DNA sequence: AAAAGCAAGCATAAAAGATCTAAACATAAAATCT
DNA sequence: AGATTTTATGTTTAGATCTTTTATGCTTGCTTTT
């Protein structure tokens, strides 16, 4: 998993929360 | 040499011709190979043996004596041992 | 009590056999007077065959040749200004029982190639 | 790389992908720098030829540091001529001792006088033609343990490591770097160190006479599938193709110097007289002499 | 062609100003540089004031024989059975030479094997060293340095005083045999007369010098025989007392311990290689940014955060082991992931953190390896470092030969088990006195491991005072030493990636030289180096007829047999593929430069392969 | 019958042995500085 | 009118060269065991 990617999806998960 | 007719000898050679005799030399047993080692360098240094112009212990080498002069030092040396001077007749 | 390196052990004890086996019982003896020449190659050879573990050819390795042959451990009998061509011929000075020394610190059984 | 034993004992798209490693090998640059300042040196031993590479880091990188380029896949350059070219240039001390280990002893104290004066070492094929002897390579490892000579070095032949010792592998403090250009070979191979047609053109330049004695040697040749020397003599004397020995042994001699005629002594002492050349050929150029 | 391609010049010298630090002040002033300098130098120091503290005693030894022999003919001579790292000793040599000019009892010459290939070179460098080091202590030439103008300065200096001419010879087994016994015998002629002393640098034994020293050589020679101490014991006490010390910030991992102990063990013995491979390891790691000079001791470490910018920020959150931190937290990952400031201020605690467990590690080590390694059989092994590698390999507890130490150690009897629990006990609580406590962060660590070591002692006070108490003591002892302070490199605590060394690949690319192997897998597929999108083999030995030229010719080679033909080689080259011939003869020369044929000699139109 | 093994043969080459020569070293004539 | 590098020169020793001679080795051509 690339970094970008996955700091994106954890932003997205806490913005989701 | 007197078997080989003159042929160029070694210090193995002649460490296992000297040991043949010194395993029932009753006198001889005691030494190392390293003090026989020695004894073939101080040959070498009196030219008595010289370097055929490799190893120490395997350079090929040639007597520089007449086998007359061999058997007048058997009679003309000091307090020889009985097993040397029956070894050298044979 | 020459204590070595354990690739530099193989290298010596294989420069041994290389010079105490002969040429011609290398064919039988590993595709699964004095001492002989040996070319660098046939060291290598016979290294890679007793070794078991097949190391890569790194420089470590032939500088461990080259630094076993400046301890008078190996000698060059021939060659020498063409190390790299290989026409360089060298030639083990060492005796069996440092050799079975060696191959009772290492666990090589040096008498079965013999 | 694990090489079988067994071997021995049974014996377009290229520009632009060449152009994307050079530049790869291009950015490694100040990575070098950094490490060439901890006293590492620096031994690239790719498949092809690195000079532009290395030039490209003495021309971008070491624009103003001191430099001597050592060109190692010179044929005839010698350890003396780099230890004179660092005494005499870069330092300013005249011609450099005779014993070379004396030249390194004198470089070593004239260098630990002056610090902050850098001298970069590049040496294209370290394992060069007149480099692959042990002497040389002890003297490199002794100018590469200086702290303020720093270098950067080719390697090329697959042998080149049984020649460094553990003490020339310790005082050449190596940073091996896999500098694999795809370019070809060209100024390596460019130097000295790696026919009936030349025959024609050697033999248009020879007198009457000379093309009868080579022609005399030719039909002999073709006649018995080496001429003995006494033969060629009489069959000269007889032709008048030559006034003495003294002229016909200058002939041969000259034929010696443009290779058309080997001489191979006898056991006997009479001189043979091949011609180093296959005998459809001679006989076409018998064919042509007519 | 290029300037420097010249016919006649071989060396081109570039001056600019040389008469008779090089980076750029960015790179000196930038923090990671500072603390890679830092760590250096104090590693440095602590390795030579090992090695120093390891020769101090054959040092005396040396100094005393001189000291001896001044006090009062066959030369006196000391061999010194030093190790097969001959490099090494040449500051084992210096020191020498220090101590006999501090103690001025003597003056010292030094015979290197260059100096030397005839007996007029080694007496004009004998006399030569021995004039120059006594100017040097308070220039001829060296034609003129005859062993009669040694005897005259002798007696025009020293004879009013007697200073004995120590002539280290450090390299005995490079020599020539006959230099060096004409030498022997030079020297032992001008015994009483010029006092000599010969101490040598024998890598090998003695045998050796029984057999270079012939029968009138050794009749002048009344030798003494010091032995310097092993390479290997001296790796053993530089990895315990230095690489697994407490004070240091920075510390390998497992694979690049144990890769830095396999080049010493399996390869060579010198110990200055495996130096500048932890050299290079410790610049690797320090040069990857200001991130990396937050690896440091405390007070330092907080001063770098507060000096760092954003990049710096980026690669502290790149690095593996922040993921985890992250997925085991909405707002705060918010004010982590973006807000920056809030990682400035979250830093400390995750660094605290970090130094505190690597304090409690090497605190459990010293606790665990005398326990492990006084058992017969070692499971896992004897000395600390290789309990070092199998604990931060992988986790301890899941391994087998943790299993057979459990085993092993509940078969013992109660009065030895008692004895060696008692025995951790106390070699735990002396390290923790003397190591632990001048350290900075070392009042937390002996804070953390204090109340369990009591808690141990504890367990073994109710064994000794009542059989199944041994598994109760090992069940704490396994979950208050191994099981808490002794986890996986996996399982450290995150941003851990600032302190250990974990890169391996690059590092022993960069240290392990194989050129064979470049080699091999340029000519075999380029594909691996170019990356074309036509040039790929499925399988090594396909040949395809897109290659470079190299490889073809190369190929047809590999596939046969030892001598070979041009002429067909020719045929298949062109069968596979005028400039032709040109090609194949450029592909042939490069292929000789290479080493891999050679032309034949004896048989014109041939190549004979030197490779098998 | 297949591939390892002993005389044969020319050949690069290696010693060598004298021999000649080029460069390093010691040294004298001389402008130069005082 | 005297001391100091400076330079031009001669000697000597290490290295290049010519030549003979000798040898191991590279290849060949049978030769012979498995």
């Amino acid at each position: 998993e690339d970094y970008e990617i996955w700091k994106a999806r954890m932003l997205a998960k806490a913005q989701a929360k | 040499s007197q078997i080989y007719d003159r042929d160029s000898f070694n210090f193995e050679i002649i460490y296992a011709r000297f040991s043949k005799f010194a395993k029932v030399s009753t006198t001889m047993q005691a030494v190392e190979r390293s003090i026989v080692l020695k004894a073939f360098e101080h040959l070498r240094i009196a030219e008595l043996i010289m370097p055929l112009t490799v190893q120490k212990e395997f350079e090929m080498h040639k007597l520089a004596l007449t086998y007359s002069q061999i058997h007048h030092c058997m009679q003309r040396y000091q307090a020889l041992p009985t097993e040397v001077a029956q070894w050298a007749q044979s | 009590s020459l204590e070595l390196p354990y690739y530099a052990k193989f290298l010596l004890i294989a420069a041994f056999l290389a010079s105490h086996n002969a040429a011609k019982q290398d064919k039988r003896l590993f595709v699964k007077l004095g001492p002989k020449s040996f070319s660098i190659d046939r060291l290598l050879a016979i290294f890679y065959a007793i070794l078991e573990e097949k190391v890569g050819l790194t420089c470590n390795l032939l500088s461990q040749i080259s630094t076993l042959v400046h301890l008078n451990l190996l000698s060059f009998v021939s060659g020498e200004q063409n190390i790299m061509e290989g026409s360089a011929r060298l030639q083990c000075t060492i005796g069996l029982e440092f050799v079975l020394q060696i191959g009772k610190v290492v666990g090589f059984n040096v008498r079965q190639y013999l | 790389f694990v090489p079988e034993s067994d071997g021995y004992f049974h014996s377009a798209e290229h520009e632009g992908s060449i152009n994307a490693i050079m530049e790869e090998y291009r950015s490694y640059f100040p990575k070098w720098m950094c490490i060439l300042n901890e006293g590492f040196n620096i031994l690239l031993y790719g498949l092809g030829s690195k000079h532009q590479l290395l030039q490209s880091f003495h021309r971008e990188v070491l624009h103003k540091q001191t430099v001597l380029v050592v060109n190692g896949f010179f044929p005839s350059l010698t350890i003396k001529d780099m230890l004179d070219s660092i005494t005499s240039d870069i330092l300013d001390a005249g011609i450099s001792p005779a014993n070379p280990h004396e030249a390194v002893d004198m470089i070593e104290e004239e260098f630990a006088l002056i610090p902050e004066t850098h001298l970069f070492l590049i040496v294209h094929n370290l394992d060069g033609a007149m480099l692959r002897n042990v002497k040389a390579q002890a003297i490199l490892s002794r100018l590469a343990r200086i702290p303020n000579i720093h270098l950067l070095a080719s390697i090329d032949h697959i042998n080149t490591p049984l020649l460094w010792d553990q003490g020339k592998l310790c005082s050449f403090n190596f940073s091996w770097w896999d500098c694999t250009t795809m370019l070809p070979y060209t100024n390596e191979t460019a130097f000295e160190n790696s026919a009936l047609s030349s025959m024609r053109s050697v033999f248009s330049s020879l007198t009457t006479n000379s093309r009868g004695i080579y022609m005399l040697i030719v039909k002999y040749q073709l006649k018995n599938k080496g001429m003995p020397f006494r033969d060629l003599y009489s069959s000269c004397r007889e032709a008048f193709l030559v006034s003495s020995d003294l002229a016909l042994r200058a002939q041969l001699t000259e034929f010696l110097d443009h290779k058309l005629v080997k001489s191979k002594r006898s056991v006997d002492g009479s001189e043979q007289l091949t011609i180093p050349i296959d005998g459809a050929l001679l006989q076409q150029f018998l064919e042509e002499q007519e | 062609m290029d300037p420097t391609i010249s016919v006649s010049k071989g060396c081109f010298v570039y001056k600019n100003g040389a008469t008779r630090s090089l980076l750029g002040k960015e790179v000196v002033q930038q923090p990671f540089y500072e603390e890679y300098r830092k760590a250096w130098n104090q590693i440095n120091d602590h390795i030579a004031d090992l090695q120093h503290r390891s020769y101090a005693r054959t040092l005396e030894q040396l100094v005393d024989f001189v000291v001896g022999q001044a006090e009062r003919e066959v030369l006196p001579t000391a061999a010194l059975l030093t190790g097969i790292n001959q490099p090494d000793h040449l500051s084992q040599f210096t020191a020498l030479t220090q101590r006999l000019h501090a103690q001025r009892a003597a003056m010292v010459c030094v015979l290197q094997s260059r100096d030397c290939a005839t007996l007029k070179a080694a007496v004009e460098t004998l006399v030569f060293g021995l004039v120059e080091d006594n100017a040097e202590v308070e220039r001829l030439r060296r034609s003129q340095c005859t062993m009669k103008q040694l005897k005259s300065w002798y007696t025009n200096n020293f004879d009013s005083e007697r200073r004995q001419l120590v002539v280290i010879l450090p390299d005995f087994e490079c020599f020539n045999a006959s230099v060096l016994q004409d030498l022997i015998l030079i020297l032992s002629a001008h015994c009483g007369s010029l006092p000599f002393v010969l101490v040598l640098g024998v890598a090998t034994a003695m045998t050796a010098v029984h057999g270079t020293l012939p029968y009138h050589v050794s009749s002048k020679i009344r030798l003494r025989v010091f032995q310097t101490q092993a390479a290997p014991t001296g790796l053993n006490e530089v990895l315990d007392k230095v690489l697994l010390s407490p004070k240091y910030a920075f510390h390998l991992s497992g694979k690049t311990f144990k890769f830095l102990t396999h080049i010493f063990l399996y390869y060579d013995f010198s110990i200055h290689g495996f130096i500048q491979g932890f050299k290079y390891c410790l610049m690797e790691h320090f040069f990857g940014g200001n991130a990396f000079a937050l690896c440091t001791d405390y007070s330092k470490a907080l001063g770098r955060i507060k000096q760092l910018t954003h990049e710096d920020m980026e690669t502290i959150r790149r690095l593996p082991s922040f993921r985890p931190y992250v997925e085991q937290i909405c707002k705060r990952i918010i004010a982590v992931l973006t807000d920056d400031d809030y990682l400035k201020k979250k830093l400390p605690q995750l660094l605290r953190d970090c130094l505190l467990h690597f304090l409690l590690f090497r605190c459990s080590l010293e606790f665990l390896t005398e326990l492990v390694g006084d058992l017969p059989r070692c499971p896992l092994g004897k000395l600390r470092r290789e309990l070092y590698v199998n604990c931060l390999n992988r986790a301890i507890i899941s391994t087998p030969e943790y299993k057979e130490c459990l085993q092993m150690l509940s078969f013992l009897s109660k009065d030895e088990f008692v004895a060696k629990v008692n025995r951790a006990l106390e070699r735990t609580e002396q390290f923790l006195v003397e190591e632990i406590a001048p350290l900075e962060l070392g009042e937390a660590c002996t804070a953390v491991l204090r109340p369990k070591l009591e808690a141990i002692r504890l367990a073994v006070d109710e064994v000794v005072k009542a059989g199944r108490a041994l598994q109760k003591t090992l069940q704490l002892i396994e979950t208050q030493i191994v099981q808490d302070h002794l986890r996986a490199l996996q399982d450290a605590p995150p941003i851990h990636e600032l302190f250990v060394f974990s890169d391996i690949a690059t590092v022993r690319r960069n240290i392990i030289g194989a050129p064979r192997a470049a080699l091999h897998t340029a000519l075999n597929n380029p594909h691996f180096y170019m990356q074309c999108k036509c040039c790929e083999l499925q399988d090594q030995s396909l040949l395809v007829g897109t290659l470079p030229d190299l490889s073809v010719v190369y190929k047809l080679h590999l596939e046969c047999g030892r001598m070979i033909n041009l002429f067909d080689w020719l045929q298949a080259f062109r069968s596979v593929v005028p400039q032709i011939q040109a090609r194949f003869t450029r592909a042939v020369a490069e292929l000789q430069f290479l080493g891999y044929i050679k032309m034949s000699k004896r048989k014109t139109d041939h190549a004979t392969r030197l490779t098998w």
